[PDB]
């Protein structure tokens, strides 16, 4: 069995080796330096550690069984996976990972689990988690502020356990900057050498600093040295909100600085003011219907096969109803759904009018339209989701009775989403097709000696 | 003073608006202090009245003998007239705001005593202190130096605003009544300033709050001081990504060209070669390219730069000496500026020709020795070589030599298809160019 | 019957005011739970405040099922599918757990639990409604930003405050250095001193001054830290904000300064001489001065071509109809011709054209005043002024023409002129759908030239 | 000798002049203000700064003799470096701090090291050092927040030298807010003095402001004027790392508003969830195989030499393996891999289908094709790494039977990552060469006539 890492099977024992290491780090500094979680609750730790190395020993061979990218395949075969594991560097933090350092509890007496600080190794394994997590997900910017919060509060939570091995070895209650005196029943609980210690680190890290001051030398250093990784710290997490709530909103500042040089530019250009409240509405409409991207450079940094594809899925069988492209090529209607153009359409706006010049074929999405008589208010016919107009003005037929003109007032009722096929990019896609341009202005021919040549 | 005040490529108006917005200074510094602080008092009246008197002096001065005299912008051209200058300062939103500034209120010293209240209609004047912060914003070449002084003059303001604010509540409360007000002990500016200081940071260490109005004022001080501080780290953050954003997209390119050459295993001569060239080109350009600069400008200016560094070394050319100017204007506009580096080749011997190249700063070498190495002719900067070869057709010109570039030489190019994209314009000097060709050729 | 469209204006006024209540439930529903004598003391008060809150519930609940949405463009306005589709809806479900009769419970209690009520929070969509239909309409986005940071934070201070007082009297006044002091001590005992002091107490935690007593138990040490983590949060949310409400403010100052250390690199790089490089920078400090310094193409690209086009005959049209030779065409025309025009601007002393000079470009003068100089330099012929045009001749390629598309006039530029171009590609661009207007416009032309000169 | 600025020797003495820099910078202070480092450690200091002025002199000589470019190459005439050198006003500061002060030692009697603070003056070592350490490292990030670190650690050691002398100039122990008498053991060995000092500054430059308060208007001046310079240093450092941190994750914002917009036009236009996985799954390749930026704007301000270089060490030996550009000339096969573009294609894409319009040639980079049969997929042929198809489909010989059409079902079996050459771009890189082009057409015609043409 060979796992690749794109699927979601990898990424569900990435949140089952993600746990234990994350136990390995919190609860061994915390086993490490306050010395009571060691004592009291050990069976619940030797059973917890046993399971941590048994999802260490199933992650090595996970890892030694998952699939890597050459020419664009997975590879399948276990003997090249097996050697792309061990020439890497991290098969040597695994194996250092997995020493049996708990045979020095045969000698020091179960009492120091600061061997086990080789399992804090596997540290890639939980970045990895936390990144194939601000993949997957939908709330990016919520996961980054869950994970900076877990990356302090593992700093606060270390920081914790720091102060408590060095108030241990300075002495407890030798000074007023260590921690009290632990012969004293009240500070010598372990909820409150653990939540005095992390207050301690709060107040530490945090720059607040309303610590009682210190009196030695190590002292002075060590709080010298947390007040500056305090101030770090205060920049990383300044920085990273800051740069967040930027990322959060920079498409209502883009939006916003569209909107004030299109405004900027109907002040300095003297544009009359219906015009202005008509330009400023359809801002509001473009920003509360949620179509404020541009499809045109939305869809360019996609690669064409993906991009024909996404045309193909949106246009083509919309296209397949048009009466003259209902027998054309396939490919020809892949380019043509290619050089579809989408345009939006106020409520009142006139499409065309009686005798301006068809150069495009409009097919209508999401919208209403309805042919108006000679402008006036009164309508001939309402046209709807899925039709289209202005298919033979684009043929360019000889002998047309028409001449390429409109012979039709199309006002929009409501907000359209109209398609637009210039009367050009049909050429040009009909470039490669001459035959199918052919079949088209016989077509087209045919209509109109049916009603009007 | 000059019947007119360019107030763009004048210096004496920007020492003006120094003296301007030091009298308007001393006002917004010097009312609060007058105000809480008793330093206005009866043997120290004289000065605080003839320091007030210079600066409406100042104040009358740029109203009646300077802002009249300013030049302007109506519909295009300068106004230099002195009747349409004072009748557009006269119906200007400044002389408001201006003549209400110096609405004589001290007249009312003679009623209500003196009191510096009173003056506090002449901090109206903030125009002339932003016309100066936008002068001088645009006479510094680095003007991020000017917004970190600014800045830090706003912080100080504010800290100056907190401490008269503050004194004000210890006179209110009563001095040394509480443990939070100023006790009265050694100055009481610099210890008002010290309150003001750890308060406006939020530093705290400061005698807690006893009675309800100091809670407030600590409440919204601490408040008012989170918005502080958080302004000051925006606006520095604002200051270092402004000054380092072309530096750091430079960086950012480089790292993608250097990313996408280790992506295709491409040797480390090549890398070494595009990593000499970005670094030249931030050492000599400080910019990418020069090209997506230009073509954001409109096309004066476009026509005045191209015009301004090559239609002399084009006009020296005797291939284009007869043509039309419009055509040679259009080919200084779709001139393209390559860099080689030292060793590189701009021609060589055997390759196809389809391109002109106008050598600035830099040296190429013509290599037409025996052996092929012997330097010939060493061309320094403005030199114009291989421009017969934008005349042939098809194949056509092949380099007769080995060209080249001794150090590092940034060629200006005109290629041959946009030589006849420009030429499908211009007939005429089509015409002279290719009976040039059928003549020379 | 009677629609309301959700894009109107009656609609934001509905929208403010429902704000009003929904804001006020937050905020004196969790003074009131936890400080319990604005409950006692301010009775009838907070009945009518209530009784006035819950009458605009059930009118909010019946805007919400008489609003409109759009469907293919159209306001729906039947009030039976508008009435199914808010009964499909999620915020239905909110709205109606808003309206549940929990004040039956405030019957039986006493009336001093107003915990019951908190039911009435379920409707924040409204208040959020009003705060981005607020950012999109008003004039000073960064200033309702910053607006309604400090009504978020004040909104998590206050609440904080609330939490604080409701802690302190859980483990009790006064008997801990911490929590809130002994309130039969009439200086605590005043309910200003109490609100005011939480607020502080908050205001100090949340912000990470930490001026406060130090705790003395284990879960007034827990909430403490618990509360300098969402405090150091906060904080970072409020420098955030606030560093990006100020790259917002000077976003456009920072693009033109980089343009202007971007154009200065460039002439010292290339050795520009000094005199074009004060004209080049004296120029572009006038087109940002005079509100101008947007570039026409790139700023009219994101709108519709319809948009576009309207925009384009609200400015262009009526200057290119006073124009001879497009006097009598095709409207068409003239709005694929005003489609077609790009603008220019020029400096004092530029020159427009100078004799001799291929003529592909029809000038139209805006905001400008040009000169018709003689060959020798600055000599005033015919001064061109605003709304006046030339160069029509040149680009309109009359056959056999004794011109022969030269421009016979060195035009220099006054002051600062912004001309609108039309070129001749452009012009032949729009005339080849347009034969009939072309052989006209050639006519017309041919006819102008004979009577002068032909 | 001439040393050349850009080499790696020069900065190998732009580190071996930064040491004693940063030595007399931070040394220099604390023996000028602690006054038992200048008086203990005596013969140590003698020996380090002989050691740094002789640094000092063989930087005048090596800035004597370093080359400055003039019109793009390197100057080596020696008088023309020291007539640059002499013209500068870096030679000044230089000549400044090299000045005998020490001869001042004799009659101060060597407790009093700040006459050496005219040493001081060459920070711009330090500055170029920095410079081009973060213009050579590969990790510029991290060499900016070890800057910055550095900064804040000359700055708070400074402090702390100036709160000392301070200290000593007021009197120790006279005050609740100066340092403690040094007469007392604790607090007299100079361990607990640098130590408390550096813990002073470190309280109140940062702006926690933990130290007792001040009780004399001096000591109230100097706390105001450190904490606003203070809060000046560290707000710009903070917004110095915010600046930072919002240029280090600016491409995963460009990205993921990309991903964004592609998924909110996605649920918009009503695209099936089938192609919306496979989108998705693109995308999440994309990121995961570090393929992001693209090769048409990463590669759009080189010029076309380096442009071309890096095109032949890529696709010159597989463009030489096409059976009609076998024996071309040179120049055009640096044209014709100037005109390849790049296309990346999804498992199971088809590549063309038999009766698509056959316009593009593509050539296989880093990927696996198979010519599938029409029904099932059936691969005849599995095209490999270095393969290519299509060429007769871009030469467009005269009388084929083919009519530009693919006549080949080619599907992708994974990712790929195709080069396409345009028979448009072929045929204007063939421009300059009518020859090769009429021996393309002819080679063409070769290999259409020993398999299938009709002569028109
Ligand atoms: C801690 O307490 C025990 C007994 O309560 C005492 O013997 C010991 O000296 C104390 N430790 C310190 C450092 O005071
Ligand atoms: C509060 O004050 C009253 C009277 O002043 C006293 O009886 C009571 O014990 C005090 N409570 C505490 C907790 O101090
Ligand atoms: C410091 O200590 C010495 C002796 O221990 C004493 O004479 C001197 O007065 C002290 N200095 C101060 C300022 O108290
Ligand atoms: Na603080």
């Amino acid at each position: 069995i060979v796992v690749d890492p794109s699927s979601n099977l990898y990424y569900r024992w990435l949140t089952a080796i993600a746990l234990p290491v994350f136990y390995n780090w919190y609860l061994l500094i915390c086993r490490a330096c306050f010395d009571e979680l060691q004592s009291e609750y050990l069976m619940l730790w030797l059973v917890l550690d046993y399971s941590a190395d048994v999802l260490y020993v199933l992650d090595v061979l996970v890892r030694a069984r998952t699939g890597f990218l050459e020419q664009g395949l997975m590879v399948s075969d276990t003997n090249r996976l097996w050697q792309h594991y061990k020439t890497t560097t991290q098969f040597k933090l695994d194996v250092l990972s997995l020493v049996p350092t708990d045979l020095a509890y045969l000698k020091v007496g179960t009492n120091y689990p600061e061997v086990r600080f080789n399992r804090l190794l596997k540290f890639s394994r939980l970045f990895e988690f936390f990144d194939r997590t601000e993949t997957r997900t939908n709330y990016p910017n919520m996961f980054r502020i869950g994970n900076l919060v877990l990356y302090i509060l593992i700093i606060i939570h270390w920081n914790a356990c720091i102060y408590f091995a060095i108030s241990k070895f300075i002495g407890f209650g030798t000074d007023s900057w260590v921690y009290p005196n632990i012969s004293i029943p009240e500070h010598g609980r372990l909820s409150r050498k653990y939540i005095y210690s992390l207050y301690w680190s709060t107040l530490t890290l945090t720059t607040i600093g309303e610590t009682p001051p210190p009196v030695k030398d190590e002292e002075y250093l060590f709080v010298v040295v947390d007040f500056l990784v305090g101030v770090l710290i205060f920049a990383t997490i300044v920085g990273n909100v800051g740069s967040m709530i930027s990322n959060m909103n920079a498409s209502r500042a883009e939006f916003q600085a569209k909107i004030d040089s299109i405004k900027q530019y109907m002040q300095f250009r003297k544009v009359t003011k219906d015009l202005e409240t008509r330009v400023i509405r359809w801002f509001d409409y473009l920003w509360a219907n949620k179509k404020t991207v541009d499809e045109k450079e939305v869809l360019k940094s996609l690669p064409d096969k993906l991009k024909a594809e996404i045309a193909i899925n949106v246009h083509l069988d919309t296209l397949k109803k048009v009466r003259i492209f209902q027998d054309c090529e396939a490919g020809l209607l892949v380019e043509l759904v290619l050089k579809l153009r989408p345009t939006v359409f106020s409520p009142g706006d006139y499409i065309c009018k009686k005798g301006d010049i068809g150069k495009e074929m409009y097919i209508i999405n999401e919208g209403k339209l309805a042919v108006v008589a000679d402008d006036g208010v009164t309508q001939f016919v309402v046209l709807s989701d899925g039709s289209y107009f202005g298919e033979i003005s684009i043929l360019n037929i000889k002998g047309s009775k028409s001449g390429n003109r409109r012979t039709a007032n199309i006002r929009s009722i409501g907000y359209s989403d109209l398609f637009c096929l210039s009367k050009d990019d049909l050429m040009e896609a009909l470039t490669e097709y001459p035959e199918a341009k052919k079949a088209l202005e016989e077509k087209g021919r045919q209509i109109l000696m049916k009603d009007n040549l | 003073l000059p019947n007119s005040i360019d107030s763009y490529t004048d210096r004496l108006y920007l020492l003006w608006l120094l003296l301007v917005t030091l009298a308007y200074n001393w006002n917004c510094c010097f009312i609060p202090l007058r105000l809480v602080f008793p330093y206005q008092t009866a043997d120290n009246i004289h000065y605080w009245l003839i320091a007030d008197i210079i600066c409406d002096i100042i104040y009358l001065y740029d109203m009646l003998f300077i802002q009249p005299r300013l030049q302007f912008v109506r519909g295009g051209d300068i106004i230099v007239d002195s009747n349409e200058l004072r009748k557009h300062y006269r119906t200007s939103t400044k002389f408001q705001l201006d003549v209400a500034s110096i609405i004589p209120f001290d007249i009312c010293y003679l009623f209500f005593g003196f009191n510096p209240m009173f003056r506090a209609n002449r901090m109206l004047k903030y125009t002339s202190f932003f016309e100066f912060n936008h002068h001088l914003e645009s006479i510094m070449d680095k003007a991020y130096i000017y917004r970190v002084i600014r800045t830090t003059g706003y912080l100080l303001f504010i800290l100056h605003i907190n401490a008269c604010v503050y004194y004000w509540a210890s006179n209110y409360e009563g001095i040394g009544t509480t443990r939070w007000v100023y006790d009265g002990e050694g100055n009481e500016y610099l210890r008002c300033y010290y309150w003001a200081v750890r308060t406006l940071i939020t530093i705290g260490g400061l005698p807690e709050p006893q009675t309800l109005f100091e809670i407030v004022f600590q409440l919204l001080n601490f408040f008012s001081g989170v918005f502080v501080f958080s302004s000051l780290i925006g606006q520095m953050r604002d200051v270092i990504g402004a000054a380092t954003a072309n530096q750091n997209y430079f960086r950012a390119c480089m790292d993608d060209t250097i990313a996408y050459m280790n992506n295709y295993s491409i040797p480390k001569l090549v890398q070494k070669r595009v990593r000499t060239w970005y670094e030249y080109t931030w050492d000599s350009q400080r910019m990418l390219d020069e090209s997506d600069l230009l073509k954001t400008l409109p096309t004066t200016v476009q026509l005045a730069l191209a015009i301004d560094v090559n239609f002399s070394i084009i006009s020296k050319v005797d291939l284009f000496k007869g043509c039309d100017t419009q055509m040679i204007y259009d080919m200084l506009l779709r001139l393209k500026s390559v860099l080689y580096l030292p060793g590189d080749f701009v021609c060589k011997k055997g390759e196809i020709g389809k391109e002109m190249y106008i050598i600035k700063h830099g040296e190429v070498q013509v290599l037409g020795g025996p052996d092929g190495t012997k330097v010939l002719v060493t061309l320094k900067a403005g030199s114009v070589f291989g421009e017969i070869s934008l005349l042939a057709a098809g194949g056509g010109n092949r380099r007769t030599a080995n060209v080249v570039a001794h150090g590092f030489a940034n060629l200006l190019t005109l290629d041959k298809k946009t030589l006849q994209e420009i030429l499908v314009h211009y007939p005429d000097s089509e015409r002279i160019l290719m009976k040039k060709a059928r003549v020379l050729l």
